[PDB]
């Protein structure tokens, strides 16, 4: 993460990450639509954060720091990579969209009229492809990951090393290895019901009530084939 | 500090993830209920032990029959969610919920949790209910119901008052440390 993104999605809620003169502005529908888009943007934001945990420090510290197979530490974090460029420009996108919906004068007071534009083009054609392609594969290889870590710390004990100290910061309590390997199985279950909440918000512009329903049936599209093509894999 | 795995299972608005989020925080979100939950990792110390407890839900799940198992593993303690003014949620415990979580987790202690008992005395709960026929789930039917599935216990709390939520999750570290 960096500092700006940090501070800029700190806040419990957007009511409370704009200024409050700036939310007294807004009609309550306003407020509650904006509460929604910001839970999906930081949660998004989140996410990217544990896929550069899973690349940076554990994968690359297991390649730098340990004697292990190139092939074990690709079976401990499997698509990590893709994952991580995947959401990286979706959260890119989400993040100036943001930046765009800005009030001229402020770095935290803002409004988006549009998101279903964004997501329709995230979870559409080739790009989602991609992405169907890649939570399959790697929720056919999650168990098969959470078997080979438990293997390895239960035989080796320079990984057992180097698994306490990457994990000692209070910022890792919830970010463990296996806690983040299903953090990303998780995750692609949440939109369908962000994006139910954020629609149930946005009656006010037709074209965008009609955005929010057709990426809301993509998601579930992508979701039904990516629960079609699991195939569990053993050691 | 040994770690343990809490996860909580049950139908859509069942109210498991109000219950996860009012634990993790403390007290019933003042501004913005939360739509989702991510995880968290709860320090709590039951009759003298220290554990770190893993919270993880299911929420978003519910359709996905082959992506939904991939929260089950190491699972310690399982919370069997059911609301109290949804009568037909109770009916999908020993159909659906108990047939799943003892194929994936054999042997694993499940707590029959009985969310929303403050609309068992609503008006507008009674009213809606009484329509199709029906009344609040009664604390007889969820302890008849934890007694036919083989369930470690029955409790009941609500996410809104916060009334019986600390006592199930402590309760629920009590039997992920049975062995
Ligand atoms: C653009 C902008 O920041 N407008 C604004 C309106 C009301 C109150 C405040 C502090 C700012």
């Amino acid at each position: 993460s960096m500092e700006m993104d940090e501070k800029d999605f700190a806040a419990d809620s957007w009511s409370l990450a704009v200024d409050s003169s700036f939310l007294q502005q807004h009609k309550k529908e306003v407020m509650k639509q904006q509460d929604v888009i910001y839970e999906l943007i930081q949660t998004e934001l989140h996410h990217v954060r544990t896929l550069k945990i899973m690349t940076r420090l554990f994968r690359t510290g297991m390649l730098e720091e340990l004697h292990l197979e190139p092939g074990v530490v690709q079976g401990l974090f499997p698509c990590v990579d893709e994952l991580s460029d995947i959401h990286t420009r979706f959260l890119s996108q989400l993040l100036e969209r943001r930046r765009q919906a800005l009030c001229p004068g402020s770095t935290r007071n803002f409004v988006i009229h549009r998101l279903g534009d964004l997501l329709i083009s995230q979870f559409s054609g080739p790009s989602a492809e991609q992405m169907c392609k890649t939570y399959s594969e790697f929720c056919s290889r999650h168990s098969k990951a959470l078997k080979l870590y438990k293997e390895l710390y239960a035989r080796d004990k320079r990984f057992q090393q180097f698994i306490r100290k990457v994990t000692r910061p209070a910022v890792l309590k919830r970010h463990g290895v296996q806690e983040c390997i299903l953090l990303v199985t998780q995750r692609i279950t949440k939109y369908p019901l962000l994006i139910s909440r954020i629609l149930q918000h946005s009656h006010g512009i037709e074209e965008e009530r009609q955005d929010l329903t057709t990426a809301l049936g993509l998601v579930k599209e992508l979701l039904s084939n990516v629960d079609e093509g699991i195939y569990q894999l053993e050691k | 500090a040994i770690r343990k795995k809490l996860v909580i299972v049950g139908d859509g608005a069942c109210g498991k993830t109000c219950l996860l989020i009012v634990f993790s925080k403390d007290q019933f979100p003042e501004v913005y209920v939360p739509t989702v939950f991510e995880n968290y990792v709860a320090d709590i110390e039951v009759d003298g032990k220290q554990v770190e407890l893993a919270l993880w839900d299911t929420a978003g799940q519910e359709d996905y029959d082959r992506l939904r198992p991939l929260s089950y593993p190491d699972t310690d303690v399982i919370l069997m969610c059911f609301s109290i003014d949804s009568p037909d949620s109770l009916e999908n415990i020993p159909e659906k919920w108990t047939p799943e979580v003892k194929h994936f987790c054999p042997n694993v202690p499940i707590i029959l949790v009985g969310n929303k008992k403050d609309l068992r005395n609503d008006e507008h709960t009674r009213r809606e209910l009484a329509k199709m026929k029906q009344e609040p789930v009664k604390p007889e039917e969820g302890r008849d119901m934890a007694n036919r599935i083989g369930a470690f216990g029955y409790m009941e709390c609500s996410a809104k008052t916060k009334d019986g939520v600390r006592e199930v999750f402590e309760m629920a570290t009590r039997a992920a440390l049975q062995a």
